[PDB]
């Protein structure tokens, strides 16, 4: 949900994408310039939601 | 026959041949005129 | 033979004819405007492409707090007041669909200050 | 018949093998998404 | 009438202030001519 | 020893293994248009030249061999649709059948040349050693071309001793395959002209013929001997390359302009049609000649035939596609079955309406309708927040006249704006998705790949002249250079 | 390192050399001043003088539309102006 | 000799500024077109051409101006002073956009004048001619884009009317209308000029600081030997550095350089077919199995579905001012918006 | 999901084919004596 | 299937550049 | 070397390799044909380009039958 | 030496020099052009 | 028809690999000097 209003971008091969298109998403705009470490999630699923890889990247 | 575009081209095919005339001689000239060796 | 063999890892000499590519590209332009220091060459080399990309870095950075390109829309108008345009207006429109169009669900208010 | 004596041998050096494999993959992954468009 | 005589060094410094002045000129039309926006 | 990328340069000098390496060339070009035959006979359906002919269902070298009188098959259809007509020989398939033999001769001999490589008549008598006379080949060779393409005007465009070539008339409706006289006028340059085609080639031959004689008597003038390396048979290579590309420059341009010589009942219309409206504007001169005596409307447009209305679809139009949207038109759109009819949109108070169309440039294009004066009168909205011409407001309807709905209106606001939303392609018809499986994205015309290709393989070919070239007047500098240190002072 | 013209150095320094530029290049740009001051720049190119790009009322284009009968059409387009 | 070998003698005298057969044909041209542009820029408007204000004379600045391209109307016409259009006249070929054909056709011949030139000056000094097959790469771009692009096209009016700004649209027009920026070639093509502008940069470097001391002074560009001998810098020690910190490393100067051809001159190479295809339209917009899954899925969502509604906008908003011959009228209601914006 | 029958075909052979020439060639320049 | 192939292809390079680092022709001085 | 009967009868046409006619030969006369040629091409181009419209030369889709 | 004057060198400097400062009087001018 | 999607790479990658294979050696084999 890179644009914080709930409407999710999948950009990842198994996901739908190809080379091309495919992507690693920013982190949430709900999120804006907070520090996002896993250790700030109640869960992995949370973290993936709201681009935590982006950030750790 | 013979028709305004027809007289345009000519008008063009011959300003033409005049610049590559006056330019090969002034060239033709000028390069007559020094070289020695 | 690959002409490329004529090179041997570890050599003393030169392996071209500096002064011979000088001679070739200074007639091509004219030769003050030519480079006959391989250190100055080299330099220039290295010194263009960086210093370029400094600034498009610069730029970025300086974008990134609002500071945007130049902004000539409606300069040129005419003696009644008639907005004339010039190819910087039709960068514009151009510029007005991207605007329009991204984020589509994002924006609930008139100026887009983020 | 004769040993024809216009051949030459063929070489490829390791790095060239390299350089080439390089630039076969990369493109396999440049195009291969618009074969499967 | 030849052979260096107007030191280059001043040849350059007036030249280079003649440049910054019509360059200037430009600048100033820039908000002033018909480019402006006024 | 040898890199890679100049393994063929074992052959500089080596006439016999050249002609083999040539000799295997020719027999690929040929053993592959053979085959591509094959293919396109295997899949090609000649159920409809009207609506579903050849250019739809990506022939690509079956057009090639309609344009000089092959059109039939051994299997009882024809081209241009007729039946019980008897091709002889000569068919699709014995074209097809030819070729491929052509190539299997072409190859043994490929091999008998490359064994026999040392034949005398590659070796000065003089210096014995390796040499072609190229001057003199050239004289040869050229003086052949021209006999050979006198005769190919002479007698096969001429019917003499031949079947004719393509011919059409302005709109793509009656061309075949007919005889055309030679015309040596001035209208005989005007790319459209068959006879153009007839008289070039006889003129040309003629002159080709001429021009071979010359060369095969007059000898070089040394000072061009000097200047362009002749002699060296790798700057033979950088003249024809120039040649070659030059031609193809020129194939590509007539093929997307068109020309007599790129036929649209065979390689489909022309992006430019479109652009000025070409067919829509010979449907309303027919249509309003029916209106004047006195045929209703229904009559009128009724009597505009399907393969006409055809041509006046952007669905059809080169200019819209892609490259890597692969396959034949139908793969697209679908398989052409019938017209729908002409829509004709009024809005409640009776006005006519009309659709604006949908520039090749644009993959998506609004649904705008206006009058005649071009007022917008109704369209299909965004936002619909503040709406002022929507179909709905606007009570916009569709009749259509002539076709599948003839004679039917709609009304429903969905149904209505589902045609106009139509419309914006030109005429509206009816395709079988199903078959094809297609997907409804538009797909280019033969006129249009060869175009592409043939505008690349173009460019492309300028860099090998312009290197073979180099190479050339080069060759001695070549490997590298050496001492000395001269610059300026002359 | 040399060829037969006379070192620009020498010739940018030479007194000569002003004497004879201090009257030429302003002479040029006082030209080229007084051909756009003289408006003769504006018809040499058919250019627009700010009273010139519509007629009073008008906020249409004089888009040219074929090309043959292309310059009769721009003709006319100045007939609107005035 | 003779009045040949005469003119011959002449043209190929070591002047300041070589002359040579060559520069029969590039001085003209080269001239002409550098003219034609800088009278454009300043003097000759757009306006009965693209309705647009476009020289100094008018009020545009060096960003601003620009020697737009000709009316629609007229085609691919080749728009000759003397031909049907202009009539011999020149106001009216200025009016015309002649002056683009003009500046078009003109650097044309001055670009093969050019190469030609490096040939007979390469072949002169007894050089290779690698300078020019190297600038092949910038014909192709000028060939295929000025020229081979709008002869696809509906006419020289969509070709890149010369001028900054004016190019700029030229590059929003392609990512709009073509979806350039997801093309395999221009891909490749930035690849090459993006990695062509890293080898200058990095040799640059390399060499700088890798060199031996030959000099007594910080200032080390004195300490060069203009005439030969040994290496100026350490190519064994560079590729030590490199193999250490890169892990991989050249050591074959004679590669290392004709990399650096190569490189650029492919690169712009491929982004030249790229565009040869976009002059039939042939491009790359879309991933056909992408839009199948986007239609029956609407929570299916990639940075390629949002980079095609940019598009759908940048052709809405621009297509009218941008194509007046189009009388296009694009209501209100019409024109794709998001929300509040 | 829906992609192209001979996407797959046209990727494996586009990298097999040049790939195997280059390794023939590299094996036997590697293997030639001296 | 797609992602297999993409995925393949991109394993393959990374093992070209183990290849090209650490088995590359030891590159020898003066002598060759 | 390998003669053979074809080989023989071919003999001639290759054989005088090197031999020039002196001087500048043909060229002046080449020369014509050549700007000849390069004012036709001229010519052609024009017309298709409708710069150079000729009465009776209509072209289009037209003017055919 | 003895240097000459009108020489090539001379005729391109003019070609590109003398245009030059007529196009830099003729801009110069522009900018008092109003409405 | 109805057949197997995977049958043409399977049946290509059946006859390339390895005569590729068989091709590799027998070309180093046939280049090695003496
Ligand atoms: C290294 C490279 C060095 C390069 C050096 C280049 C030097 C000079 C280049 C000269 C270029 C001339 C271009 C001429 C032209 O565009 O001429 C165009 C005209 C055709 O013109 C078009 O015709 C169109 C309309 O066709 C329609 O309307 C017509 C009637 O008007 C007919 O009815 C026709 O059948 C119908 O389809 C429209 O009127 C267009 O506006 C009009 O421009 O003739 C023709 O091209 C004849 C064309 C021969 C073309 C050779 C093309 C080479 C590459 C092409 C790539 C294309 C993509
Ligand atoms: C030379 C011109 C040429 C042209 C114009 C055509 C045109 C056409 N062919 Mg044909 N074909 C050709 C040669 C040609 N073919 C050859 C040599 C073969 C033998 C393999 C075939 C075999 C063939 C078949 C089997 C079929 C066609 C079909 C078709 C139609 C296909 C529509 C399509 O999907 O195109 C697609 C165009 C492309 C995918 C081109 C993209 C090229 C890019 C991807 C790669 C370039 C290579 C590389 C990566 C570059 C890197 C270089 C490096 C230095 C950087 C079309 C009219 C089809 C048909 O008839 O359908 C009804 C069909 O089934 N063709
Ligand atoms: C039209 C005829 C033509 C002919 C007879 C040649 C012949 C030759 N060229 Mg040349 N060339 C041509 C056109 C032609 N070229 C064009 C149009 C270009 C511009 C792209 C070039 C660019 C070019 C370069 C840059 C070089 C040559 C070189 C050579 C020599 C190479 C020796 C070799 O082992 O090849 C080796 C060829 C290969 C190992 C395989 C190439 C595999 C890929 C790239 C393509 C596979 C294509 C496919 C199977 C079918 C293509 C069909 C075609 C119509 C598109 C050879 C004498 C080389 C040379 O001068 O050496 C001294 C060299 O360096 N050429
Ligand atoms: C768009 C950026 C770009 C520019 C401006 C540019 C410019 C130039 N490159 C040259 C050379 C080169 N460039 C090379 C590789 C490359 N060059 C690249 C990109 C560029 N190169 C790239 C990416 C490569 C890698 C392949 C090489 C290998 C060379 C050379 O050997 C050559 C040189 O000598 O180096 C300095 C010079 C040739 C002079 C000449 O031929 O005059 C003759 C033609 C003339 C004078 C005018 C006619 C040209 C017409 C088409 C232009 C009209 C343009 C208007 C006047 C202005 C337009 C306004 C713009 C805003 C659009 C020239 C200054
Ligand atoms: C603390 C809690 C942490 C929780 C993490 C949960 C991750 C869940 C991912 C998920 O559910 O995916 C579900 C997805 C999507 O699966 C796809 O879904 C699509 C619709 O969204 C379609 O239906 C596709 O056809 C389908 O394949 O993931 C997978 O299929 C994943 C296979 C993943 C293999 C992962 C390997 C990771 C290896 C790491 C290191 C290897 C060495
Ligand atoms: C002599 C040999 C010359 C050989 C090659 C010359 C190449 C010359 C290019 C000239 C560009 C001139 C632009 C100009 O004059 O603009 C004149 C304009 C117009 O400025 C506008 O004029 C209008 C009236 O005409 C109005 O007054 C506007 O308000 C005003 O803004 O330019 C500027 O203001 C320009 C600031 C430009 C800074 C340019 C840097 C360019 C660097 C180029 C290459 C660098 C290396
Ligand atoms: C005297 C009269 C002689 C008449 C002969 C007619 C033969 C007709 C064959 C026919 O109609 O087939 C029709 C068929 C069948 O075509 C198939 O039909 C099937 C249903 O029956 C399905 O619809 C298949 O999808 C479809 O492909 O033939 C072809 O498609 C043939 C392509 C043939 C290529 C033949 C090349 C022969 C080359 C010979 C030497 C080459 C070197
Ligand atoms: C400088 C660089 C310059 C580069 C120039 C590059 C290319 C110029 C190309 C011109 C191409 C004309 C291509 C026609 C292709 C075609 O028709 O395909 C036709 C096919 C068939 O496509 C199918 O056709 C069916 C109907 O018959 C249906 O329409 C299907 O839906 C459709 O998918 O499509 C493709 O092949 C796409 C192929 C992508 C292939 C990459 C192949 C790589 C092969 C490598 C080694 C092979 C060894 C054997
Ligand atoms: C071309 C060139 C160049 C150029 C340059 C220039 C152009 C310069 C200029 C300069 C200048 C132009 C300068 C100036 C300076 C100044 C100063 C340093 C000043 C000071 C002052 C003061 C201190 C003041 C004061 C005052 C006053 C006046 C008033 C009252 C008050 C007061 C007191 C405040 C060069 C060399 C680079 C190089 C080569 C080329
Ligand atoms: C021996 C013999 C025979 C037989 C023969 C045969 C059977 C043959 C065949 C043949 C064949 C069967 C052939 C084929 C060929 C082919 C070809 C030649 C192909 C080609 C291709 C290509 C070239 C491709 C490419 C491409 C691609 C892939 C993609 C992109 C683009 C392009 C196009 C580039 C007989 C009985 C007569 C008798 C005598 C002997
Ligand atoms: C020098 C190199 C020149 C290369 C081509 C030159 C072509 C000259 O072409 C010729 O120009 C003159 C104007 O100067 C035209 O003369 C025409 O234009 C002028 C305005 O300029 C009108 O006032 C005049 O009534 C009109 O006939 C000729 O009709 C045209 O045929
Ligand atoms: C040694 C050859 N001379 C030379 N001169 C120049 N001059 C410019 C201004 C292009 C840097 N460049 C090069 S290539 C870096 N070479
Ligand atoms: Mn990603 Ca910068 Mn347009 Mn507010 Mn959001
Ligand atoms: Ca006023
Ligand atoms: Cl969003
Ligand atoms: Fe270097």
């Amino acid at each position: 949900d890179i644009d914080g209003i709930r409407e999710p971008v999948s950009g990842s091969l198994l996901y739908g994408n190809n080379i091309i298109t495919g992507a690693v998403v920013p982190s949430s705009n709900a999120i804006g310039l907070h520090f996002y470490p896993i250790w700030e999630a109640a869960s992995l699923d949370e973290w993936l939601y709201n681009g935590g890889p982006y950030q750790l990247i | 026959t013979i028709t305004p575009s027809l007289k345009g081209f000519f008008i063009g095919l011959l300003s033409g041949a005049v610049v590559l005339g006056l330019t090969f001689a002034v060239l033709i000239a000028i390069s007559q005129i020094d070289k020695v060796q | 033979e690959s002409a490329n063999y004529g090179y041997k890892f570890g050599q003393e000499e030169e392996t071209y004819n500096i002064v011979a590519a000088h001679g070739y590209f200074g007639r091509l332009i004219f030769q003050y405007a030519s480079f006959n220091n391989s250190r100055s060459l080299h330099f220039f080399l290295a010194a263009w492409p960086v210093v370029g990309v400094w600034f498009t870095a610069l730029g970025i950075s300086t974008m990134a707090f609002n500071l945007n390109g130049f902004n000539f829309n409606h300069s040129v108008i005419d003696a009644k007041g008639n907005v004339i345009n010039t190819w910087a207006d039709i960068i514009n429109r151009a510029n007005l669909g991207m605007e329009v169009m991204h984020e589509r669900n994002a924006h609930n208010f008139p100026l887009d200050l983020a | 018949m004769e040993p024809n004596p216009n051949r030459q041998p063929v070489e490829l050096n390791r790095t060239s093998l390299y350089l080439g494999l390089l630039l076969i993959l990369v493109l396999a992954l440049l195009f291969s998404s618009y074969f499967f468009n | 009438s030849e052979g260096g005589r107007i030191p280059l060094w001043i040849v350059a410094t007036v030249a280079g202030m003649g440049v910054i002045v019509i360059v200037g000129l430009f600048f100033y039309g820039a908000y002033a001519g018909l480019g402006s926006s006024l | 020893g040898l890199p890679w990328y100049r393994v063929h340069t074992v052959l500089i000098n080596d006439p016999g293994r050249l002609i083999a390496a040539h000799l295997m060339h020719t027999a690929l070009v040929a053993g592959w248009a053979g085959s591509m035959a094959l293919y396109e006979l295997a899949t090609f359906d000649p159920s409809d030249p009207v609506l579903n002919p050849m250019w739809r269902q990506g022939m690509f070298v079956l057009p090639f061999m309609a344009r000089l009188g092959v059109t039939g098959s051994w299997s009882g259809w024809s081209i241009t649709g007729e039946t019980g007509i008897d091709p002889g020989f000569w068919s699709f398939e014995g074209v097809a059948l030819a070729h491929i033999v052509l190539s299997g001769l072409l190859f043994l001999a490929a091999c008998w040349h490359w064994v026999y490589w040392d034949l005398e008549l590659f070796r000065d008598p003089r210096t014995g050693e390796p040499a072609l006379d190229l001057p003199k080949m050239f004289g040869i060779h050229l003086f052949l071309a021209g006999l050979l393409c006198f005769g190919f005007g002479a007698f096969h465009l001429t019917g003499l001793f031949g079947p004719g070539m393509w011919v059409s008339d302005p709109y793509g409706l009656t061309g075949s395959v007919q005889p055309v006289a030679p015309e040596w006028g001035p209208d005989g340059f005007n790319p459209y002209n068959p006879g153009g085609v007839v008289a070039h080639h006889i003129a040309a031959g003629i002159v080709g013929i001429i021009a071979g004689l010359f060369h095969i008597l007059v000898r070089p003038p040394q000072r061009l001997y000097k200047a362009l390396r002749m002699g060296n048979i790798e700057t033979v290579l950088s003249s024809s390359i120039a040649a070659v590309f030059f031609a193809a420059f020129v194939v590509a341009g007539t093929m997307w302009y068109g020309s007599a010589t790129t036929p649209i009942e065979l390689f489909g219309p022309t992006r430019y049609q479109w652009d000025s409206s070409y067919f829509q504007q010979e449907i309303n001169r027919r249509v309003q000649a029916s209106l004047a005596s006195g045929a209703t409307l229904e009559e009128a447009w009724s009597a505009i035939p399907e393969k006409l209305a055809f041509y006046d679809y952007i669905g059809n139009n080169p200019a819209k596609g892609g490259l890597f949207r692969t396959g034949p038109m139908n793969k697209g759109d679908g398989i052409a079955q019938a017209w729908k009819g002409h829509a004709v949109f009024r809005n409640k108070e009776g006005e006519e309406l009309f659709v604006r169309r949908m520039p090749a440039f644009f993959e998506s294009f609004p649904v705008i309708l206006t009058d005649k004066n071009g007022v917008v009168k109704a369209d299909i909205p965004f936002r619909r927040a503040e709406s002022k011409y929507s179909f709905e407001q606007q009570g916009v309807t569709v009749s259509f006249y002539g076709g599948e709905l003839n004679g039917q209106t709609f009304t429903d606001p969905p149904t209505v704006k589902s045609y106009a939303r139509k419309a914006i392609f030109g005429e509206i018809f009816e395709f079988d998705t199903e078959t094809l499986n297609s997907d409804g994205i538009f797909r280019t015309s033969p006129r249009g790949w060869f175009t592409f290709a043939h505008a690349v393989f173009a460019l492309l070919f300028f860099f090998g002249h312009i290197w073979h070239g180099a190479r050339t007047l080069f060759r001695d500098v070549f490997s590298g250079i050496d001492p000395e240190l001269s610059p300026e002072q002359v | 390192g040399t060829t037969g013209e006379r070192p620009f150095s020498d010739i940018i320094t030479s007194v000569r050399y002003w004497v004879i530029h201090s009257i030429t290049i302003p002479a040029l740009f006082i030209a080229g001043w007084l051909f756009v001051s003289t408006g003769l720049a504006y018809d040499v190119f058919g250019t627009p003088r700010p009273d010139s790009y519509y007629a009073q009322e008008q906020r249409s284009i004089p888009l040219v539309t074929d090309r043959f009968e292309a310059k009769q059409q721009v003709e006319t387009f100045l007939e609107q102006l005035k | 000799r003779g009045w040949f070998d005469i003119l011959d003698d002449w043209l190929k005298r070591d002047r300041f500024v070589f002359v040579g057969w060559s520069g029969i044909l590039l001085f003209p041209c080269a001239y002409l077109a550098l003219g034609g542009w800088l009278t454009g820029t300043t003097f000759v408007t757009s306006w009965y051409t693209h309705g647009l204000a476009s020289s100094y004379l008018e009020g545009c600045n060096f960003l601003t101006v620009a020697v737009s391209t000709p009316a629609n109307s007229m085609g691919h016409s080749l728009l000759l002073l003397w031909g049907p259009e202009a009539q011999g006249d020149f106001t009216r070929w200025c009016q015309l956009g002649g002056l683009w054909t003009f500046i078009a056709l003109h650097g044309a011949f001055g670009l093969i004048g050019f190469m030609l030139r490096q040939f007979e000056i390469a072949r002169l000094v007894g050089v290779r001619p690698y300078n020019a097959i190297a600038f092949s790469a910038p014909i192709a771009v000028f060939v295929s884009v000025f020229l081979i692009y709008p002869l696809g096209q509906s006419s020289w009016f969509f070709a890149p009317s010369f001028g900054v700004a004016a190019i700029f649209r030229f590059l929003l027009f392609f990512q709009g209308f073509h979806n350039w920026t997801l093309n395999p070639f221009h891909m490749m093509g930035v690849a090459g000029v993006l990695g062509g502008a890293l080898l200058c940069a990095i040799h640059g470097a390399t060499v700088e600081n890798t060199l031996f001391q030959d000099g007594e002074g910080a200032s080390t560009f004195r300490a060069f030997n203009p005439t030969q001998a040994e290496e100026t810098y350490s190519m064994v020690t560079a590729n030590r550095f490199w193999s250490q910190i890169f892990g991989i490393a050249f050591s074959n100067k004679r590669w290392l350089h004709f990399f650096m051809l190569f490189v650029p001159v492919t690169g712009l190479w491929m982004s030249a077919i790229g565009v040869v295809g976009l002059a039939l339209n042939l491009r790359s917009y879309d991933f056909i199995s992408q839009e199948i899954r986007a239609a029956e899925d609407p929570e299916f969502e990639t940075f390629y579905t949002k980079n095609l509604l940019l598009n759908e906008g940048i052709r809405a908003w621009m297509a009218p001012q941008d194509q007046p011959h189009e009388n296009f009228v694009f209501p209100e209601e019409v024109l794709p918006r998001g929300n509040a914006l | 999901m829906e992609v192209n029958q001979l996407g797959l075909i046209a990727t494996a052979l586009f990298v097999l084919v040049p790939s195997v020439f280059l390794i023939i060639l590299y094996v036997q320049t590697e293997s030639q004596q001296k | 299937m797609e992602t297999i192939t993409y995925v393949f292809i991109f394993a393959c390079i990374i093992a070209l550049f183990f290849f090209a680092i650490f088995f590359r022709e030891p590159p020898r001085i003066t002598k060759k | 070397a390998r003669r053979t009967w074809l080989g023989d009868i071919l003999r001639p046409l290759n054989s005088e390799y090197g031999k020039v006619a002196p001087g500048w030969g043909t060229t002046p006369l080449m020369a014509v044909f050549m700007g000849l040629f390069l004012v036709f091409l001229l010519i052609i181009l024009e017309i298709y380009n409708s710069t150079l419209i000729l009465d009776g030369v209509n072209v289009s889709w037209k003017a055919l039958g | 030496v003895s240097y000459p004057i009108f020489t090539v060198r001379w005729v391109a400097v003019h070609t590109l020099a003398v245009p030059t400062i007529f196009f830099l009087g003729a801009i110069a001018a522009m900018q008092f052009i109003q409405r």
